């Protein structure tokens, strides 16, 4: 992808004000309640069986910080995700066994995570920047599957 | 298939749109042209400037066939009949465009209805959009 | 749905298959596995090379499955109930594989059928492949 | 996008022994029977009513010939696809008003044709670098929608 100094500006101003632990947590338990076969992976992590013991799982919670953590410092990089994101794809595919169709539909939770949070803030033009950079992100994350 | 808990959840939610319905369709279909511009090639006929009067006009449409599936979703192969033979055999739009207007009405949603929007009436909804979109693309082979 | 034209076109293509059907899912998993890397993923347990014993096993379950439907093709739902909680419950591959995989059964099947791969029974069995997707995905959430 | 030297050669001898003018409209043809929705684009071709109408249509079988031509053109040029087929791209974009998705449709239905045609000789790594073509060649064409 390639975003426009109008679309850079727009990502850069909302994410100042993202508190990325919460934000992190909610993304995380939300994929796991709306799309529930990606539990498939967290059979450690105890209870996942209610939307309540998911979204409040401490497991669940520190793990959503975790990954966003590494978006956080992913969005430093824009013209250059592939790089950026290369020794975490070999990492999801050869260690984790991770099908990258779960880095699309993270994306999509996280879109709609913004939304509920910014209200009216999280305008038309503001989500399609967004939009941009969560499917860049989910593709640097499947680049180096084989 | 619908549980009675998604049929509940997405009638509370709908309801809390009321008389906003329209304006709401008419949001959803610009962040869908900004956010997917691939679905822009299905209405070169249309000014898409922010707050052309065509696209206030459509989204009024799509909002008030939401409204009467959401009243018979009971049987809404039945309720949709007349609007799935349209698109199968006039308007032909690609079935994966669905999937891609169904997440700009979910993301329209989020913005509008803070308490409402819980992960469970998150998840009922998701189900719902997708169920009006199989039933709209039912007729194409 | 799938037309009486549909039904027939399915019944002797599978039918000119006979014996074969093993070796040809076995196969259709091979290409599979080849064009679509993502979908080792489900497999990190399997040898995927060619001729393993874990392919031809796993190959002749996939083509038995297939017969059955065939057998039944009025009520698909029914025939399939067992394998649709297997794939809901326990298995839990993304619904974004199931089109990769029939494909690619589609692509073995074009290689060995040179005379009873025309048009109308592409469009047929492509369709009767999604109905079986579409079964083994109903229970997911 | 990311052919080995092997795959690029192998693409190369199999192409060598193609009818381009006969497997073009051979393509198209059976995608407006397969996927019928694509035919909203060719009202002026006359009769589609029936599979043998479709396949055996003199202007499907002259659009065919045209549309696989400027495929088979653009194999000799692997290294910048993109730039290869950017002219199209804007053609089709801002003229025609053509979804991308039916690029996706096209090359699947080429698969199977060459595989009907080739028989045995159409292996699993053939199919391979084959599909690395044709997502490349549809992956160009829409570049330029914007
Ligand atoms: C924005 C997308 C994502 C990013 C940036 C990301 C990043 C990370 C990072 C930094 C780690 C720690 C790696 C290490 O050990 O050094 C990790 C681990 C992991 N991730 Fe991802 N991830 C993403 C999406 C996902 C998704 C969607 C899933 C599955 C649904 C997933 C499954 C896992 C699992 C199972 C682990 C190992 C967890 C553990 O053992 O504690 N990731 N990820
Ligand atoms: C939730 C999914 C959808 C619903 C409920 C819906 C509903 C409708 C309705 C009610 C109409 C007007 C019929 C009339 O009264 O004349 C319409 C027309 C139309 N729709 Fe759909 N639609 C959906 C999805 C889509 C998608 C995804 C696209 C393309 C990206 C699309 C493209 C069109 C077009 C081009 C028209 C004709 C517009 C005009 O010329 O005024 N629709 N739709
Ligand atoms: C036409 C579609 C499919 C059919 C008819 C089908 C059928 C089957 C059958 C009959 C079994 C064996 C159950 C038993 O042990 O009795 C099975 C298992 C399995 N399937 Fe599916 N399947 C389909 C699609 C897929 C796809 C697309 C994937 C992933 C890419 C997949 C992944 C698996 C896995 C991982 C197992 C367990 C294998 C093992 O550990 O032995 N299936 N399937
Ligand atoms: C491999 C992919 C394709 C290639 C390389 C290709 C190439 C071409 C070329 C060279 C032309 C003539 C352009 C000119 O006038 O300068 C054309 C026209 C056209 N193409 Fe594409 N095409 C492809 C796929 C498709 C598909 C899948 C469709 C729709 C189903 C489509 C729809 C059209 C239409 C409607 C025209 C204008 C025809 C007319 O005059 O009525 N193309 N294409």
């Amino acid at each position: 992808v390639h975003l426009t100094p109008e679309e850079k500006s727009a990502v850069t101003a909302l994410w100042g004000k993202v508190n990325v632990d919460e934000v992190g947590g909610e993304a995380l338990g939300r994929l796991l309640v709306v799309y529930p076969w990606t539990q498939r992976f967290f059979e450690s992590f105890g209870d996942l069986s209610t939307p309540d013991a998911v979204m409040g799982n401490p497991k669940v919670k520190a793990h959503g910080k975790k990954v966003l953590g590494a978006f956080s410092d992913g969005l430093a990089h824009l013209d250059n995700l592939k790089g950026t994101f290369a020794t975490l794809s070999e990492l999801h595919c050869d260690k984790l066994h991770v099908d990258p169709e779960n880095f699309r539909l993270l994306g999509n939770v996280l879109v709609c995570v913004l939304a509920h949070h910014f209200g009216k803030e999280f305008t038309p033009p503001v989500q399609a920047a967004y939009q941009k950079v969560v499917a860049g992100v989910a593709n640097a994350l499947a680049h180096k599957y084989h | 298939v619908l549980s009675p808990a998604d049929k509940t959840n997405v009638k509370a939610a709908w309801g809390k749109v009321g008389a906003h319905a329209g304006e709401y369709g008419a949001e959803a279909l610009e962040r869908m042209f900004l956010s997917f511009p691939t679905t822009k090639t299905y209405f070169p006929h249309f000014d898409l400037s922010h707050g052309s009067a065509q696209v206030k006009g459509h989204g009024k449409k799509v909002a008030d066939a939401l409204t009467n599936a959401v009243a018979h979703v009971d049987d809404m192969p039945n309720a949709l009949s007349a609007l799935s033979d349209l698109h199968a055999h006039k308007l032909r739009v690609d079935p994966v465009n669905f999937k891609l207007l169904s997440h700009c009405l979910l993301v329209t949603l989020a913005a509008h209805l803070p308490a409402e929007f819980t992960p469970a009436v998150h998840a009922s909804l998701d189900k719902f959009l997708a169920s009006v979109s199989t039933v709209l693309t039912s007729k194409y082979r």
